């Protein structure tokens, strides 16, 4: 039955990763003055099907081992980084689960350097250095944000966590360290507005999308959500589905409105605006507890 | 062994999507035809913060131990430590372009 | 209660390793029978060789490895 | 050399690190605790070189309790005997399953 | 001796040797002796672990990062070494002869 | 070199108390409550001296103890206790703070009735 | 108007849901309908491990209930 | 798939260390050196583990191999073999397979050493009342205990970065 | 740089190598020990040339090495009875190891490869740091280790040290790899009594630090590296000469003079055991590394080279030098023959 | 003043400034020092009657040892 979980699992990444892309091509559409897809089909659901199909069938050409080894890495990622997320009862009942998510996030900056690395020195190569410095250059504040939202939270084990989150939403005693976490966010999926950055393609696209929306859950989670009641945990999946779709479609939105940034004000932006004042947050949020005589319970 | 179940079929799926990617077709058509210094500061200036992070980041499984006040002395220490090497790097114009 | 059981559990555990040992090393020579290594006779823990010894596989990966990779 | 500011300060900063069978902080113990606590009990008034002269057995109980060194080497040859008379086919052997 | 000891020590010994011997680059070097690193933190890792060492357990976690800082101090020096030249080979280090 | 002394299976040999986890677990408070005044005897024992293979008198003590408490548990109030300990039983790691209602009808069973 | 987009929204929706709750089923639907044991700490798997071995079926969630009292 | 699957991490281990120690191109040497990491942080997590190995993961594979290729891709080139490589690779596999013929069909393997070659779920514990880790509050220490040691490990660190600032051209 | 950060780097020089004297612990020597090459690689490349880049480059690869061999042994003495106190090891691979590791961190010469090369092209105040640093901390934890080594890799690695510190510099004429090879022998010499009585090791210590400090202050009366540089020396200053002059024939070990006192005394707590080969073979090639500062002194010091003008022009100026604490330390180690017994001032 | 110049720094000092000083006023750390010691995890030992203490209570169910109240109320 373990495998039939996996399966279960892993099959919708297909159909959660289209069907993602058709949302955000009609809710982009409907951004702007466009109904786009509506023709193809009814509502445009067999024109991202078979999309995909003739995406898989576009015979392209060509160093071929990092050319394998790149995107199988990006895929493995993308597939085996919806593992603890708790669902009322995640698939591995992980001690620790967050910090799994910093290493793996690790692993896709590992995997755009090799796909930089195997683009046979070009221009396009000097651009994905700096794509990868900028990259790298968020793990810091997403460890460091991450770190002081679980110190109200004691353990690692996030089912902890859904515990925290039955009185009140964790979004109130933490709303500017939450503000700075969401674009983190922003800025890990490598989407708008950083930016910027063959095949395969379908593949390459399917991990950053699958990357998109492990984010957006783990937002979700880590935030807000429901009550997790037993014997009825189905309550608790529709209201957390239901908050994830939104804040997903309100991520995209942020994404269609603003232009890019210069790569030097990015850093700048970055280095002198979030780090002092993450440092700030968490020193305040280390000394919280022993002022409120509420540490949680760690087991 | 079960989480190794778990990344062997992905591992495998995975592999099998990227061989569907390329030994798919089988219509065999026609075969045809310097770096900067700034690159390097900003690797290792996330490298040393990391590691001070990797110091900071077992603070919440110490939060239940009876010296408090030497458990808040040294955290606030690292992190202004932290923050100091920050401001260092800030105020002696280094990560500027 | 959980720590009798444990108690009683390994004490039997020894009692049937040793009657096995004592049959299956009944002609060979040296191997005194009872043979505790250390020189100071006290009670020293066993490393689960001496609990989960000649079990072939199933329970042993149960018992020593079982906490480690449940889930 | 070896200076003493440690001593002449008498500060614990470094005494907690040392050796096992310190106070660990949940009052948890190592596996061989009391070795450590009977070999230092052997060797505090003792000037390092008798303390390998008549010190001897209970290091190498704590040695032998550290590596688990014989006892693995009894249970290797245990195990070459099961399969050299299971080899010979006498008692398909009840110790599994059975008592 | 607990037999895994055996051959991590065996490919400590090889990751030394490759630190010791090689003939084009000197980053290849530095990274057989961060391999070296590694076996040390896993050795020490495991023993502790062993043992119930519960006490100084800091010693694994302590080790990578001073030790990462060193191969952090190492990557510098082998940048400073290949922007005073174009290259960073074993070769064009034969001045300041002996 | 210097021969073991292993008690053998004629001391070795007390009936279990082959309850469940939640059941136990559930019936927690009460157990150390009346009973386990004699079990801190064996306890001491225990950290007294380290050998088991010397405490197995009170071992056999404790569990008695645990089958009498039961016994006494089964004649009186309550059968409505395994309906407690089913209330508690399937919510993963039991919170003790999921089933309290049934907690009250206990709490009320075995004040009034005992 | 943005009715038409609702479909897709719905659709993802479902296949968004769909994993929890298969998830979610097949704990509870082979392991006896008690949910399945989540254990973290050494003292919870010695536990269950004596609870699996007190049952006889060689199964945890058994739980064969106050019994063995004679 | 057998018991002995810590020995064949173990095995795998060793096979990547030789594979960045048999001198290969250094960015081959890195993706060696990360399936090194990534087994060893298998071999940790099997003796559990479940704490520390996954811990400095992140900083070995997490901090190290991307700055390492990083520096390796922007330096030099080495842009399109050689018998000594390819060498120093039998070398290592039949040392490798002459100690797992030696382990395997003899009883003990001893270079200087006493090594009983055989299921290694010795040593462990027979199941003791934890209820945290060892790890849990093993580094949920150096706060309560740790006065000297964090502090001059932290500025170590501050020395660490004024000296790279300093080398790349302070100020 | 700026002043105030290189106060905090020798602070943290000093501060590393304190923690080297100060733990009874191992993890705290070898972070002392990295510390000591994290703070002393900015000391080195202080001028911008790729000569003191390629030095840089081979002491850290051999500093670093040294210090990962070191920590593989005391994780092997780990592996055998389990502490980390700092006390006789248990086991003679774990201490050849770690010999071999403090060998490679001082300089024997089976590893002496790096040290004229590293001590060539740099400035002067980072050789005089390395050389007095690095000589003084590994000291320490071979005083401390010292009951558990077998007797044949430090007799092996000192006799060693020393003829070959002899036997290389009589083809050099470069200055500091003089002082490097004279470092080596003078190393040998502090190693091979180590197993018999090491107090007068650590007074080989002292006196090898004073004279070394003295040595080089006095190459930094002027800005000289070669021995054409000392014959104008000569010509612009005759109390440098007579200095010089003093402090060489210091460091060859002449019986009215300081630097004699370490070697005699050596002797004698070697041969109250029955070595007697080994104080001839050590003494012998004591004669024999004598050679390169005579003909130093032949050159700069008693003969009169000719010299260039422009020294007509310096004539005019006065040196306006600092010296850290030159005369003290000068009289102090050449005039220290009566004061043998204070040998015993060191426990 | 510095205020428009780089606020977010002003807002970053000011918080930290007050994470530093804010534990010396309290009335919860005493409160925190009970909850954080009085969290029992090991086994409560017994101990050997005849040292005729006046505390040490033979029985959990007697309140004549040092115990906690003011947990349940708040």
């Amino acid at each position: 039955m373990f495998m039939i979980n996996v399966l279960t699992l892993i099959i919708p990444i297909l159909l959660a990763v289209a069907f993602l892309t058709l949302v955000e091509r009609k809710v982009l559409g409907y951004m702007q003055f466009r109904k786009g897809p509506n023709v193809v089909g009814p509502y445009g659901l067999l024109q991202p099907i078979a999309d995909a199909i003739k995406l898989f069938i576009k015979e392209p050409l060509r160093s071929i081992s990092m050319f394998i080894l790149a995107p199988i890495l990006a895929l493995t990622l993308a597939l085996t980084m919806w593992i603890p997320l708790p669902m009322p009862y995640p698939l591995i009942n992980m001690n620790l689960g967050v910090l799994f998510m910093l290493a793996m996030s690790s692993l896709a900056v590992y995997s755009i350097l090799w796909s930089g690395w195997a683009s046979n020195s070009k221009y396009a190569l000097i651009g994905a250095l700096r794509a990868v410095a900028q990259t790298i250059s968020y793990e810091v504040t997403l460890a460091i944000i991450l770190l002081s939202v679980l110190l109200m939270n004691g353990s690692f084990t996030l089912s902890t966590l859904i515990i925290t989150q039955e009185q009140v939403w964790l979004i109130f005693p933490a709303w500017p360290l939450a503000m700075m976490w969401f674009i983190s966010t922003l800025a890990e999926t490598n989407r708008a507005p950083f930016d910027l950055t063959a095949g395969p393609f379908a593949l390459f696209f399917m991990a950053e999308y699958a990357n998109i929306i492990m984010m957006n859950i783990f937002t979700t989670t880590l935030f807000l959500g429901a009550f997790h009641n037993p014997y009825m945990p189905e309550l608790y999946t529709i209201n957390f589905t239901i908050k994830s779709l939104l804040l997903s479609i309100t991520f995209l939105w942020i994404r269609a409105s603003y232009p890019r940034f210069r790569y030097d004000q990015l850093m700048h932006l970055l280095w002198k605006n979030f780090l002092p004042l993450t440092l700030a947050l968490c020193m305040w949020h280390v000394s919280l507890p022993i002022l409120l005589s509420s540490i949680p319970p760690q087991t | 062994m079960n989480l190794m179940i778990t990344l062997l079929t992905n591992f495998t799926l995975a592999t099998l999507l990227v061989t569907i990617a390329f030994w798919l077709p089988q219509l065999n058509v026609y075969s045809e035809k310097p770096f900067s210094m700034k690159f390097f500061l900003v690797a290792i200036t996330f490298l040393l913060f990391d590691l001070e992070i990797a110091l900071l980041l077992p603070l919440p499984w110490a939060s239940q131990t009876t010296n408090l006040n030497t458990m808040l002395t040294m955290a606030l220490l690292l992190i202004f430590l932290l923050a100091v090497s920050l401001a260092y790097e800030w105020t002696q114009k280094g990560l500027e372009w | 209660l959980l720590q009798a059981e444990k108690d009683r559990r390994v004490l039997q555990m020894l009692r049937e390793n040793l009657e096995e040992e004592a049959t299956i090393m009944k002609d060979v020579p040296g191997w005194k029978v009872g043979e505790s290594v250390f020189h100071t006779t006290r009670w020293v823990t066993p490393m689960m060789g001496e609990l989960y010894g000649l079990r072939t596989g199933e329970e042993i990966l149960s018992s020593t490895y079982g906490f480690i990779w449940y889930t | 050399p070896f200076f003493d500011v440690q001593k002449k300060l008498g500060v614990d900063l470094d005494h907690w690190m040392t050796i096992q069978s310190a106070e660990q902080p949940h009052r948890i113990p190592a596996r061989c605790h009391a070795f450590e606590k009977e070999w230092i009990e052997c060797a505090h008034g003792i000037g390092s070189i008798r303390a390998e002269k008549e010190c001897k057995i209970e290091f190498e109980d704590f040695r032998e309790c550290l590596l688990r060194q014989k006892t693995m080497k009894r249970l290797n040859a245990i195990k070459r005997q099961r399969d050299k008379l299971i080899k010979e086919g006498k008692y398909t052997p009840p110790p599994h399953h059975s008592g | 001796m607990s037999l895994v000891y055996m051959n991590i020590m065996m490919a400590f010994t090889v990751s030394l040797t490759g630190l010791l011997m090689y003939r084009s680059h000197l980053m290849s070097s530095l990274l057989c002796l961060e391999g070296m690193m590694l076996s040390l933190f896993i050795l020490a890792t495991l023993m502790i672990l062993n043992s119930h060492f519960t006490l100084a357990s800091m010693m694994p976690i302590i080790l990578l990062v001073f030790a990462a800082c060193e191969a952090a101090l190492g990557l510098s020096l082998l940048v400073m070494v290949s922007n005073t030249y174009g290259t960073d080979y074993v070769q064009n280090l034969n001045l300041l002869q002996c | 070199p210097g021969i073991v002394e292993l008690p053998s299976l004629e001391d070795l040999k007390v009936q279990e108390v082959k309850v469940s986890s939640s059941v136990l677990k559930a019936a927690a408070h009460h157990y150390g409550a009346q009973c386990d005044k004699p079990n801190k005897e064996f306890m001491l024992c225990r950290w007294e001296e380290k050998d088991p293979r010397r405490c197995l008198e009170e071992g056999k003590l404790v569990n008695q103890c645990a089958l009498e408490f039961f016994r006494q548990i089964k004649r009186h109030c309550a059968e409505p206790f395994t309906e407690y300990w089913t209330c508690i039983d399937y919510s993963g790691l039991q919170l003790f703070r999921r089933c309290r209602k049934e907690q009250a009808q206990f709490d009320k069973c075995v004040l009034d009735k005992l | 108007m943005w009715f038409e987009v609702l479909p897709g929204i719905a659709v993802m929706g479902v296949c968004l849901f769909i994993p929890g709750m298969a998830t979610a089923r097949i704990h509870r639907f082979s392991n006896g309908g008690r949910e399945k044991r989540v254990a973290h700490y050494s003292y919870q798997w010695y536990l269950m491990e004596r609870d699996r071995r007190v049952s006889g079926v060689n199964r945890y969630y058994v739980s064969k209930g106050l019994e063995n009292i004679d | 798939m057998m018991t002995y699957i810590v020995f064949i991490l173990s095995i795998i281990f060793v096979m990547g260390f030789v594979g960045f120690s048999s001198k290969p191109s250094p960015i081959y040497g890195g993706l060696g050196l990360i399936v090194s990491g990534g087994v060893g942080c298998g071999i940790v997590l099997n003796f559990g583990g479940s704490f520390l190995g996954l811990m400095v993961f992140l900083i070995y594979l997490g901090g190290m191999m991307v700055v390492f290729g990083y520096t390796t891709a922007m330096a030099t080139e080495q842009y399109p073999s050689n018998k000594v490589v390819l060498g120093t690779f039998i070398t290592g596999l039949l040392m490798e397979f002459l100690m797992v013929y030696y382990v395997l069909k003899d009883k003990e393997v001893e270079i200087v050493f006493k090594f009983n070659g055989m299921g290694d779920w010795v040593i462990y514990d027979t199941g003791d009342s934890g209820f945290f880790s060892e790890e849990a509050m093993g580094i949920a220490a150096l706060y309560s205990y740790g006065t000297w040691l964090v502090i001059v490990t932290g500025w170590s660190l501050l020395i660490g970065v004024v000296v790279i600032m300093e080398i790349t051209r302070g100020n | 740089m700026n002043p105030i950060i290189l106060i905090i780097i020798l602070m943290t020089v000093m501060l590393g190598t304190i923690i080297v004297m100060i733990s009874t612990h191992w993890l705290l020597i070898w972070i002392g020990f990295e510390m000591n090459m994290l703070a002393i690689i900015p000391i080195m490349m202080k001028k911008h040339n790729p000569r003191a880049t390629e030095a840089s480059t081979k002491y850290f690869l051999t500093q670093s090495t040294a210090s990962m061999l070191l920590m593989m042994a005391i994780i092997i003495n780990l592996m055998f009875s389990g502490q980390w106190t700092v006390m006789k090891l248990f086991n003679p691979m774990a201490s050849m190891l770690m010999t071999m590791a403090l060998a490679m961190k001082l300089g024997m010469a089976p590893f002496h490869f790096w040290v004229p090369e590293v001590t060539q092209g740099i400035p002067l105040s980072s050789g005089l740091i390395l050389l007095t640093w690095q000589k003084l901390a590994p000291m320490s934890v071979l005083y401390q280790i010292l009951p558990s080594i077998n007797l044949d890799l430090i007799l092996t690695l000192s006799i060693l040290s020393i003829t070959i510190g002899g036997w290389g510099g009589l083809n050099q004429t470069q200055l500091r790899k003089i002082m490097a090879y004279s470092s080596i022998a003078h190393m040998g010499w502090m190693t091979a009594v180590l197993l018999y009585n090491p107090t007068m090791t650590l007074l080989n210590l002292i006196i090898y630090i004073i004279m070394t400090s003295t040595m080089f202050t006095l190459f930094m009366a002027n800005s000289t590296t070669t021995t054409l540089s000392l014959s104008h020396t000569w010509n612009k200053a005759p109390i440098m000469t007579i200095l010089v002059l003093i402090t060489l024939l210091s460091m060859g070990g002449l019986p009215p003079l300081s630097g004699f006192m370490p070697k005699w005394m050596i002797i004698q707590e070697m041969t109250k055991n029955d070595s007697i080969i080994l104080p001839t073979l050590m003494a012998i090639t004591a004669l024999l590394n004598l050679y390169f500062y005579m003909r130093l002194t032949y050159s700069t010091a008693l003969t009169m080279f000719p010299s260039t003008n422009n020294m007509k022009m310096k004539w005019q100026f006065p040196t306006t030098k600092r010296m850290t604490l030159l005369p003290t330390m000068t009289v102090l180690s050449t005039m220290l023959l009566p004061l043998t017994p204070i040998l015993s001032i060191l426990e | 003043n510095v205020w428009a110049k780089e606020p977010v720094l002003v807002a970053s000092f000011a918080i930290a400034g007050l994470a530093v000083i804010l534990p010396t006023l309290s009335p919860y750390t005493k409160y925190s020092l009970m909850i954080n010691r009085a969290t029992p995890y090991n086994y409560p030992v017994p101990l050997r009657d005849d040292g005729n203490m006046p505390d040490v209570p033979s029985h959990p169910q007697d309140p004549q040892g040092p115990s906690l109240e003011w947990l349940k109320r708040l």
